[PDB]
């Protein structure tokens, strides 16, 4: 796994490649691990395939019930549902999750939750084993309220060093665009991802 | 039982003659990894306590939200809640102990130091520790982890007994205190440059202090050391 | 044991603590840890004991043969590659770690030594369980261009922190002061800061306390002429 | 325990079982009686680890004395194998199995016939001329396989059962301190108190 | 190591070495040996040009290889040592390994044996 | 398992007012039994004495060792060697099996006969050398005389003074050890006389 | 894997005297070779002329200490404020540490104070709550340094009366509360010197009739 | 530890040693080993002291308990049986017990029962248990007999404890003595081993190995 | 450690961090991780501070005795006998080194050598633990034929990545310059480059 | 193997050593004699891992003859002792040590006194006026620290050792089907053949 999420001027954008291994055997090539939530809050899943699937399903029906009795929940409430279940199955889970949702009161956001079950709200966040490998050219090249384009770009440029050096990585690289105009789906093949 | 995953270092403190200091850096490692850079781990409770805490991250926040639900609670049907009946820094601590001695009597712990420090009402100085295994202690110094062990020298030669606390005034103590920030940062790999600092005084009230950094480093001298031993060049 | 060393002007100063352990028994009150590897090398060890010593007087043995080999005065750069050889071959089996300092006539040094044979440079260095405590000490009030008299009062202020704070460190501190173009002077007990008080009694027993069985002279002279 | 055998002639059971008892080092007594008589014509000994030998035993001898009670009637050998059976097989699936091997010697009355059943802690039974627990059988069998007849008369079959325990005797490595003989036949049970 | 060859053939088809170990042997004092029906007698030399000599302590000229055989020598007093150390030690060895003590022959075997690979051995007399 | 407490044992050894004293309990065990109530661990080569404690094959080596040494020592030197010089021997010969070692804690006590000073000192397994003023320890119960010297003990004491001061600090020592006593030995060390007593104790 | 055990050091010793009790115990609370406090009190005053300290792993020491303190004010409210003998609260404290059997209090418990008729009291507990009344008892780091020189001094063990050479034993004549207290002092500061665990302070609780008074000493700071 | 208990034409006799140890450390010379479960019933202890002390004082009170229902003294055989049952539901979990309970009761006469930890229940006439047992049953097996005097039965077993004492290295201190009667236990004092032992070699001509 | 080597147009240069540590106490803050095993032939080390310690000056007395007979060695002999050591004796030891040089004939060269010994001759080489974050951000900024000034720009960005987000690395980034000219040496302070 | 006893009396050295050789399952003989004589007036007994034993005995054994013949001297028990520890303290850090615990009896006709030596296989040496190696001890001192006197007779001595061997029987779990008891003297050496 290479997942990451970036708040931009507009909202945020999710974006991950599309292997998953077992060991060196590529198990499927074109995975999505770009998950939807609720309409417009959806999570970048990493780790076991199992638990994060299991998670995702059990917070899904969460936010379906609470979206029933109290109307749309904040990218922050869907956050806690998710550390919730990470946190008290801690002994039990192998789950690593990036959050990101928008809303119009507070626009673009994204909380990252690591293995111990922690909750980190943050201008953008990487995760996955491919990471490692990106922690310096991410420092360098974000910049906060950056257009669209220049996100697709920093999201583009960084999952394909990440892809590159990582064999775990690989694949397309998937991206979901959160703004007010809607929910946008992308998609970026190696021919043009790996010339960049 | 598990293992510590995203953990917080050193909690470093001590009394002086009006109240008490204490600081504790703003990082969140990820084992080796320097992963968060912007992570609060002194906690204040109301207007007299300050509770610092080392050790894993998700705790620690299960932990906040443990002391954020204790001021609510106390609130409730409490007329005098911000007055004779509200939250001592020995309430705060006593609850905090009474957990950690429980979680690790099931055999699943809160994997974190902490130390609270506070003034009574009375005026009295509160300054006490506790631990993953439940143990406490109290002393004129104290501190977690790396702290203990480099921080707590430093802080001794200030006040090394009960006696020492009249004569200790609040600027030689923040002094100490900051320059025990430095060391730690010379020497643990696991901290950083940037930290937070408070202070509960009997007079002046609690100051909160953020965005603090180690300044007036010594590193010039490493121009002149080469090899390890017999490189002249 | 809490043991350190430090640059100053015209040479450089090594010190030391003087409790040796075994487990949480103190085994002796005022053990000497500043050993002799040449008139003007002297080094401090920290470890297994007997390993700090015996690798020491072996190295301080071929050092002085060296000396008279070469007709030339040992240095410490010598002492140091001997030294890490001797301890890399071993593979830290030896557990030997040292601060070597002195004077020769290439100037004054300073270097740490781990078991595993990997040495180190500095103007400033602490080993031992008491090395965190010391090393405080040394980061918060050293300069460059200290004196000799300043150097001593830093060195020892560093063994103190030991000393207090560390559980595996006590009782008094031992000084070497090593400046260029004079003798290596060797300050044992420089501070004494651990003295015990009287006792609330004394323990004197009367002559005939003990029950004797039987008494008899031993021979410890040699067979007798006539 | 230790040695535990058993040998079914023509018109009755005979149980041998040793006296010896170790706590590791030391032999604590030399006299004990390995066996509990569950019903007037059916006799139990067992081994197997300390405590839960006589644990199991006295627990069988309860529910079969409450059973003769209740109905006024002696079970026969079969039935009360069967039940000692059920009660092992259902010990070794528990959190702390009953570490016991036992040899029930009957007489029924209904058949007239003498019958011996072996029954290890796993709750194993099988109905045999002859058995044993343990080593006993490595160093008994090869005796009974020559000279067991069934037509054999409760002398010969103690004959027979003194030419095991001398076997035994002479290349064990373990002082078991002799053995306690117990006969049941349509008279019920006794023991013999020379041997 | 020493390794000349100090016993070679000379033209005429000699060793000299071992012939002239012959000439120490012809030197030294006699010794005789006879057996009767039931018994064997050894019979030695004492040369009296040395008295005041010790009896008690003097090494005697007739050694116990074991409790049943003996042996006794002519030539040099020094080398003949080697060989009843040699001859003890592998009386003692054939009792710990066959479990039965030396025949007279094998023990003869044995000695003959060392003082020939002492005749093609290189560096040795 | 542990080499050191398979046999049990103790010595101690204290300076005095130009003397010095030297005494050692008497059993020897394999762990739980009590083999032997006549095991001395006090040995001397001329006017040095030596105690050892630990395993007691290597006990009964190391005095062969250090008899053979100093007998040849002498011989060479035409001289007893010296409490001083014996010391820095027996670092030596325990260094030199650094990684296979005598599993023992030798003691030596003698007073030098060209200066009159008392000497005595101790070592660990491997010949690190513990020279004290006051007393060397050693043995299973070295925790228990460590305790009962520390509070005894009081410089320059005279010969008969000593010897109540040592005999009361092994004999308390050893009846809170269960594998030493079974009796004891006490050396009173002048500089030309020896005076070797057999003290009553309780034998369990 | 999670250890729930530690070991916070420490040393405690407990005299009984012919009318008189003192539990005396270091200041100094450790982890490995670090000093957490130089005076953290060990010995606690319960109520009812009693005093207890629960030596060894801090955590479960301050939990029974705790219990037992509450153990107290339940008999008092059970019981028509009866106060609680020294001989009853020590068999209480037994069952406290047994309920704990196979998860033990990892602690080495003393009591003291005086019994029904007056005279001078100690018990001493193991882990899992076996107990016995004693004349004298160390416990914790140092209790075997300490142990040895009491059977000397106090009980005048191995002394003999001199002229008869082991035919008479020195007599056991009753030491006072002053006596008493110099053989503390001397066992701790013995301690302190060749025990890395001991130093900082000494803090000696004695009982009498009267009530429970405090004492505090200085001890080695290294 | 030394522990043995035997039966005899007078009753019971009961002798134990005093010591106890945490590995080579002797921490107690003065350690009570025989439980006075009632005036009229004994244990020993041997293995672990806190589960011999809690659950034989518990004994205690189930037989106060048996005898204000059933209006009776409890018999050996009932009293022994709580105790091995009760010890049986925690098999596995860790107990540590070795245990002699002795009475004298007009059904049964002198009855000595063993009772462990694994939950093993055996009545005897003579029991020895602990470190040193191996040394006691030497002296008890040789000089026993049914027909003992009260007088020299006292002795016998002061004088086995004193030859476990001897040996073994973790038993010693002092030996406590009781005699079992029908009317209930007698005590017959504590005396010190070393003392004892010096009694005894002049009086006895025995340990002639030791020099005195 | 935080180690690389860059070749450039006129030679090549090679840069460090200066913590070493011992778990997280840093046992040293200012030590110099670029060793001289000749002139101009300079070396990178990573790994047990006793090994690559003894394998360097190894190397530096075998370079010595080589000039002393066949004249300057070039810079693949210099990487030959590190290989040598490092192959043969991988069992004991855990060492991973970049070797770097100048010849005139052959200009600046770069070679790192694994812990299993092999030899990859690189335009540029990362090593150490703090190297895994600066994959991404090395690839994308390095380009052959760089000046001295770019060089250095390169390496004090990269080294100042690894340094942020690896506790293992920090102190003061040091460098040595390899040319023509000679040799020079560079040390960069914490408010220096933490301010990049 | 198992039990070796010995007993110094006033003029004689009596060692007792078991008959039984045991392979784990079975017993496999009832006669083996666990001694060697080392020389007229020195007897060694020995027990310990199999092979082992009796591999180390006969090589002392061929030892001592050889000085024996060569010196034309029988060894005092002390220097044979001494010799014996020395190959054992040697053997403890070999490659291979021998697992062989000896009792040593001798009598010395230059002091006219019976000697005994207790040795281990860690090279551990004891002169004791009684002795044993493994268990032996546990059962049998506390008689003999009763019994013993300095000046016993040899009858007396058989006598205290046969009172030894029957409480080994008694209380000993394993059978070790008896011993054979040899006596060392003024005379030599010789075995009691009824016993
Ligand atoms: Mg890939
Ligand atoms: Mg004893
Ligand atoms: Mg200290």
């Amino acid at each position: 796994t290479s997942i990451m999420a970036v708040t931009f001027k507009d909202g945020v954008i999710l974006g991950a490649d599309s292997r998953t291994t077992t060991g060196a055997y590529i198990a499927n090539r074109v995975t999505d691990k770009l998950t939807r939530v609720h309409d417009k809050i959806w999570c970048c899943r990493s780790g076991s395939a199992a638990d994060t699937q299991a998670i995702a399903d059990i917070v899904q029906y969460h936010l379906e019930l609470y979206t029933s009795q109290y109307g749309t929940p904040s990218t922050e409430t869907a956050a806690s549902v998710f550390k919730e279940l990470c946190y008290e199955n801690k002994d039990n889970l192998t789950a690593g999750i990036i959050v990101a949702g928008y809303d119009d009161k507070n626009k673009g956001e994204v909380y990252t939750i690591p293995l111990g079950g922690s909750v980190h709200k943050l201008p953008y966040a990487i995760a996955g084993s491919g990471s490692t490998f990106i922690y310096g050219y991410c420092d360098k090249n974000f910049r906060e309220n950056m257009s669209k384009e220049e996100t697709v770009d920093f999201i583009k440029h960084s999952l394909s060093q990440a892809i590159k050096w990582d064999g775990s990585s690989g694949g397309v690289i998937r991206m979901v665009v959160l703004t007010a105009a809607g929910v946008e789906r992308l998609i970026f093949y190696p021919d043009e991802y790996e010339q960049l | 039982t598990q293992q510590p995953i995203v953990t917080g270092t050193s909690v470093i403190s001590m009394k002086y003659d009006n109240g008490v200091i204490i600081a504790a850096d703003n990082l969140g490692s990820y084992g080796s990894l320097l992963r968060f850079n912007g992570v609060e781990r002194l906690i204040p409770v109301g207007d007299n306590t300050v509770v610092g805490i080392s050790g894993d991250i998700s705790d620690m926040q299960h932990i906040e939200r443990l002391l954020k639900d204790l001021v609510t609670e106390n609130a409730y049907d409490n007329p005098l809640a911000d007055a004779e009946e509200a939250l001592e820094p020995s309430y705060i601590f006593e609850y905090l102990a009474t957990v950690m001695y429980q979680r690790r009597s099931k055999m699943n712990p809160l994997w974190n130091a902490i130390i609270v420090a506070g003034v009574q009402s009375n005026g009295d100085q509160f300054l006490r520790y506790v631990n993953l295994l439940g143990v406490t202690y109290s002393s004129p110094t104290l501190a977690t982890g790396f702290g203990a062990h480099m921080a707590n020298p430093l802080l001794r030669k200030v006040v090394d007994r009960e006696s020492d606390i009249p004569k200790t005034t609040v600027q030689v103590a923040e002094e100490a205190i900051v320059n025990a920030m430095r060391v730690l940062y010379y020497r643990d790999a696991r901290s950083s440059r940037n930290f937070s600092l408070a202070i509960i005084d009997k007079n002046t009230g609690l100051t909160f202090k953020k965005n603090l950094q180690v300044e007036n480093m010594k590193w010039d001298f490493a121009k002149d050391i080469k090899g390890y031993g017999t490189q002249k060049i | 044991t809490t043991i350190v060393g430090v640059k100053f002007n015209n040479g450089v100063v090594i010190a030391a603590d003087t409790r040796s352990t075994q487990g949480p028994i103190v085994a002796d009150k005022n053990c000497a840890k500043l050993h002799r590897i040449s008139p003007k090398i002297w080094c401090a060890g920290a470890g297994t004991a007997a390993d700090t010593e015996a690798v020491t007087q072996l190295i301080g043995s071929n050092i002085e043969l060296h000396s008279l080999y070469t007709s030339r005065e040992p240095r410490v750069v010598s002492a140091l590659q001997m030294l890490k050889q001797h301890l890399f071959k071993y593979q830290g089996h030896i557990g030997a770690y040292l601060i070597v300092a002195g004077v020769d006539p290439t100037g004054s040094h300073l270097f740490s030594i781990d078991a595993h044979g990997s040495t180190d440079v500095g103007y400033y260095l602490s080993l031992g369980s008491g090395s965190l405590a010391a090393m405080a000490v040394l980061e918060s009030h050293w300069k460059q261009d200290l004196t000799k008299e300043e150097a001593i009062k830093l060195a020892s202020d560093a063994i103190q922190a030991g000393i207090w704070n560390d559980l595996g460190s006590g009782s008094n501190v031992d000084v070497c002061v090593m400046e260029i173009g004079k003798d290596a002077e060797y300050l044992r007990n420089y501070l004494t800061p651990n003295v015990r008080e009287e006792k609330q009694k004394s323990y004197k027993f009367p002559r005939g306390t003990t029950a004797v069985l039987k008494e008899s002279i031993v021979n410890i002279c040699d067979i007798q002429e006539e | 325990m230790d040695i535990i055998l058993g040998i079914r002639v023509q018109d009755s059971v005979i149980l041998a079982s040793s006296k010896a008892v170790t706590r590791g080092i030391s032999v604590l007594k030399d006299s004990d009686d390995k066996t509990r008589q569950l019903s007037p014509h059916t006799l139990m000994s067992f081994a197997g680890e300390a405590g839960d030998t006589v644990q199991f035993a006295e627990y069988i001898q309860a529910n079969i004395q409450l059973y003769s009670i209740r109905e006024d009637y002696e079970l026969s050998p079969q039935a009360v194998s069967s039940f000692v059976r059920q009660e092992l097989a259902k010990s070794i699936r528990s959190r702390r199995p009953y570490q016991v091997n036992v040899l029930i010697g009957g007489y029924d009355k209904k058949k007239n016939k003498p019958e011996l059943y072996q029954i290890d802690y796993l709750g194993t039974k099988v109905e045999l001329p002859y058995g044993a627990h343990g080593y006993s059988g490595f160093y008994t069998f090869s005796l009974l396989d020559h000279h067991y007849r069934p037509d054999m008369t409760t002398e010969e079959g103690l004959d027979l059962l003194k030419l095991c325990v001398q076997e035994l005797e002479k290349r064990m490595p373990m002082d078991f301190k002799g053995v306690i003989v117990k006969i049941v036949d349509k008279d019920g049970i006794r023991q013999v108190d020379d041997f | 190591g020493y390794d000349r060859a100090l016993s070679i053939f000379s033209p005429d088809g000699h060793i000299f070495q071992v012939e002239y170990a012959l000439e120490a042997v012809k030197r030294g004092t006699c010794a005789v040996g006879v057996k009767g029906k039931n018994c064997v007698v050894l019979g030695c030399e004492r040369r009296s040009t040395l008295k005041l000599q010790d009896t008690r302590i003097t090494p005697s000229k007739v050694s116990k290889i074991d409790s049943h055989v003996v042996l006794s020598f002519s030539g040099l007093n020094a080398d003949s040592r080697i060989l009843i150390e040699k001859a003890r030690v592998e009386a003692q060895s054939h009792r710990l390994t066959l479990e039965d003590p030396v025949t007279v022959e094998y023990l003869t075997r044995y000695v003959a044996g060392v003082q020939q690979r002492y005749t093609q051995s290189g560096g040795v007399r | 398992s542990d080499p050191s407490s398979i046999n049990g044992g103790i010595v101690v050894a204290m300076t005095g007012k130009d003397c010095v004293a030297i005494a050692c309990d008497l059993r020897l065990g394999s762990q739980s039994l009590g083999v032997s109530n006549k095991f001395e661990k006090i040995f001397h080569y001329g006017h040095v004495f030596l105690g050892i404690t630990g395993l007691a094959t290597d006990v009964t080596t190391l005095n062969e060792m250090f008899r053979y040494k100093t007998n040849l020592y002498k011989l060479k030197e035409e001289r007893a060697i010296e409490p001083e010089t014996f010391t820095q021997l027996v670092s030596s010969s325990l260094y030199e099996r650094r990684f296979g070692p005598y599993f023992v804690g030798p003691v030596v006590a003698g007073i030098n006969s060209k200066s009159g000073k008392p000497f005595i000192a101790g070592f660990d397994l491997i010949g690190c050398i513990d020279e004290a003023k006051d007393f060397i320890v050693s043995g299973t119960a070295s925790d228990q005389l460590f305790g009962m010297c520390e509070s005894l003990y009081e410089p320059n004491l005279e010969p008969e003074d000593l010897f109540e001061t040592i005999s009361q600090a092994l004999l308390n020592a050893a009846d809170r050890d269960a594998l030493s006593g079974w009796g004891a030995v006490v050396y009173i060390i002048k500089k030309d006389e020896v005076v070797k007593r057999y003290l009553k104790m309780r034998q369990d | 894997q999670f250890n729930p055990y530690g070991d916070n050091g420490g040393t405690i010793l407990g005299i009984a005297g012919e009318d008189f009790a003192v539990l005396a115990g270091d200041t100094r609370n450790i982890t490995d070779y670090s000093i957490n406090s130089r005076y953290e009190p060990k010995v606690f005053d319960c109520g009812d002329n009693i005093v207890m300290s629960a030596n060894g792993f801090a955590a479960d020491g301050d939990a029974l200490v705790k219990r037992f303190k509450n153990s107290v004010k339940w008999y008092h409210f059970d019981h028509n404020d009866k106060k609680l003998s020294i001989n009853s609260a020590a068999r209480n404290i037994q069952h406290l540490l047994y309920g704990k059997r196979f998860f033990p209090y990892y602690v080495h418990t003393i009591i003291a104070g005086l019994d029904e008729d007056g005279k001078g009291a100690v018990y001493s507990f193991d882990p899992v709550g076996s107990y016995e009344r004693e004349q004298c008892r160390a416990g914790g780091a140092a209790a075997s340094l300490i142990m040895p020189f009491l059977d000397n001094q106090v009980n005048f063990k191995n002394q003999y009366e001199p002229g008869t050479n082991g035919k008479v034993k020195k007599p056991l004549k009753y030491l006072s509360v002053e006596e008493v207290i110099k053989l503390v002092r001397d066992s701790f500061t013995s301690a302190t010197e060749r025990h890395i665990q001991v130093g900082d302070g000494l803090e000696i609780l004695i009982v009498t009739k009267d009530g429970v008074r405090k004492e505090f000493y200085e001890l080695k700071r290294d | 530890t030394t522990t043995l208990a035997f039966r005899f034409q007078g009753g019971i006799i009961v002798a134990v040693d005093s010591r106890a140890t945490a590995g080579n450390w002797v921490a107690s010379q003065t350690v009570k080993k025989v439980i006075e479960i009632n005036p009229f019933l004994l244990g020993t202890m041997a293995g672990g002291a806190a589960d011999c002390q809690f659950w034989e004082t518990w004994l205690g009170s189930q037989c106060r308990l048996h005898e204000l229902r059933e209006k009776e003294r409890i018999s050996v055989a009932a009293a022994s049986k709580i105790l091995s049952n009760l010890v049986y539901q925690y098999k596995g979990a860790g107990l540590s017990m070795g245990t002699m309970i002795c009475g004298y009761t007009r059904k049964e006469g002198p009855t000595i029962y063993y009772v462990d930890s694994d939950g093993t229940r055996l009545k005897g006439d003579i029991f020895c248990v602990g470190s040193g047992q191996t040394f006691a049953y030497g002296v008890l097996d040789s000089n026993y007999k049914w027909d003992l005097s009260v007088e020299d039965a006292l002795y016998l077993g002061k004088r086995s404890i004193l030859a476990a004492a001897h040996r073994d290295a973790y038993s010693g201190g002092s030996v406590n003595l009781y005699h079992v009667t029908e009317d209930g236990w007698i005590y017959h004092g504590n005396h010190d081993v070393g003392e004892l032992f010096w009694k005894v070699k002049e009086e006895e001509g025995s340990f002639n190995n030791v020099i005195g």
